[PDB]
């Protein structure tokens, strides 16, 4: 049993978002439905087609009419992003299952370029024979960044090891890419580079196994 | 007030089993029925199953009836979890949640949700994290406000989790979701912003716990000097 | 009107 949601649905501030939820027993079966936000466990916020519990805001209602549930999202603010999956039993009622899911974005937030913080190897960790660039990605929006690495002048793909972006609490997005050298390699160039693509902007930080400050 | 709470992080071997908890109060634990629901890494959420707290029946979805084991134990008001003979493609987090619903309630569906449990499965053994300073140096700053940190590298399984200061300092903190690199080691890094000036003279320790583990370690972290 | 599941075997109408 599939309860098909909309992979995603885009909604400008103040707007009225829709989130549908198309399953075969529906008409005689309740929907409820749940908001996951970034790292939480879930939150029930329409229970019963179209019930609201305590402490949900007025701003959410649901209503089910025939094989689709619609929850509504009045009013919508940057609080409201998240992925949301109703629920429902299969015709037995001895199984319930979550739908397939719908990511919600509010529009028009502002972009924010990244900052971004390069370290170098510690002298800590080279004494331990290893090296480790630490190129660490903050506070950008929209979330998609690319990360490149250089040696002098030259591009390096080994060694690289890059995180998909995040959203953070403020709902800014976070990324972080290492680079791992040996401590040979680290002061065998001058210099080392992390450079990020936002927007199609880029900032560059470099460190060189000179800078000891 | 309603609390489930679930044991801890597990890692395990392919065709162990391991058996999560879900520790109830705050309500009567034979009157509702706990579910259990999985959410591999950046994927949806999965019901497994349901127990009622009171008789013990138990349903299973289609995909994990017969790999699991649901069970309660009223006179520890729990609700267990089991699942048998893992392979390294069973990695998820697992939630127990009460049902809310009940002949005498208003409302049903679950309304009461547990924090979760990893368990992580892989034929790669326990390793706790090598913990190096990330020091910023005077190139490095953002004029009155600097960032250091800490490199949390080498680790497995998950999670870590990092304070400063014992606490002390929450507001300047960006703890970074970990890389799971090539040799199936995790590493994450910690920074904290805090005054330029401040670099020279305030102490600086970033806490790592790896429960996983057994392993805290409290790095201090020193300007950097030549 | 519909029917309320509340637990394996429990179930009843609103
Ligand atoms: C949680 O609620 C229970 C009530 O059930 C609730 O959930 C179910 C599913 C349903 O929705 C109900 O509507 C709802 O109300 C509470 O259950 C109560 O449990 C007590 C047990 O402590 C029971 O008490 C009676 O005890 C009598 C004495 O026991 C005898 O045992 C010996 C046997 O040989 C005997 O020799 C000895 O001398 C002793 O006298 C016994 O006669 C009687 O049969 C009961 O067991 C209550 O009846 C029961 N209540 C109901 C309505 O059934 C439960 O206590 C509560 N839990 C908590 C932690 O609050």
């Amino acid at each position: 049993y599939e309860l098909t949601q909309p992979p995603s649905v885009s909604v400008s501030p103040g707007q009225t978002a829709r989130i549908t939820c198309s399953g075969d027993v529906l008409p005689k079966k309740y929907a409820y439905w749940y908001q996951q936000k970034s790292g939480l466990a879930p939150v029930l916020v329409i229970y019963e087609d179209n019930r609201r519990p305590s402490g949900i805001p007025e701003r959410f209602s649901g209503s089910s009419s025939g094989t689709m549930a619609t929850l509504t999202i009045s009013g919508a603010q940057v609080e409201d992003e998240g992925d949301y999956y109703c629920s429902s039993t299969d015709s037995s009622g001895d199984h319930y299952v979550f739908g397939t899911g719908t990511k919600v974005t509010v529009l028009g937030q502002p972009k924010a370029n990244p900052s971004v913080t390069l370290f170098p190897p510690s002298s800590e960790e080279l004494q331990a024979n290893k090296a480790t660039l630490v190129c660490l990605i903050s506070d950008f929006y929209p979330g998609a960044v690319t990360v490149a690495w250089k040696a002098d002048s030259s591009p390096v793909k080994a060694g690289v090891e890059t995180t998909t972006p995040s959203k953070q609490s403020n709902n800014k997005y976070a990324a972080s890419s290492y680079l791992s050298l040996t401590p040979e390699q680290w002061k065998s160039h001058r210099s080392y580079s992390c450079q990020v693509t936002h927007e199609g902007s880029t900032v560059e930080k470099t460190v060189a196994p000179t800078e000891c400050s | 007030q309603v609390q489930l709470v679930q044991s801890g992080a597990e890692v395990k071997k392919p065709g162990a089993s391991v058996k999560i908890s879900c520790k109830a109060s705050g309500y009567n634990f034979t009157t509702y029925a706990m579910h259990w629901v999985r959410q591999a890494p950046g994927q949806g959420l999965e019901w497994m199953g349901w127990i009622n707290g009171g008789n013990g029946d138990t349903r299973y979805s289609q995909k994990f009836r017969g790999r699991v084991t649901i069970s309660r134990d009223t006179s520890a008001s729990t609700a267990y979890m089991e699942l048998h003979s893992l392979t390294s493609e069973d990695t998820a987090l697992f939630y127990c949640a009460r049902e809310s619903g009940d002949y005498y309630s208003e409302i049903s569906g679950a309304l009461d949700w547990g924090q979760g449990t990893l368990v992580t499965v892989s034929s790669a053994s326990t390793k706790g994290p090598s913990v190096f300073p990330l020091a910023p140096s005077s190139k490095s700053t953002s004029g009155g406000t600097a960032a250091l940190g800490c490199l949390v590298k080498d680790y497995f399984p998950e999670p870590v989790t990092v304070s400063w200061n014992s606490g002390a300092l929450t507001s300047g903190v960006h703890t970074f979701p970990a890389v799971l690199q090539s040799s199936g080691l995790y590493s994450l890094s910690s920074v904290v912003t805090v005054p330029s000036s401040s670099l020279g003279t305030q102490t600086y320790i970033c806490n790592v716990n790896h429960k996983p583990s057994n392993t805290k370690v409290d790095k201090r972290v020193e300007p950097k000097s030549c | 009107r519909k029917r309320i599941h509340i637990g394996p075997g429990r179930a009843f109408y609103t």
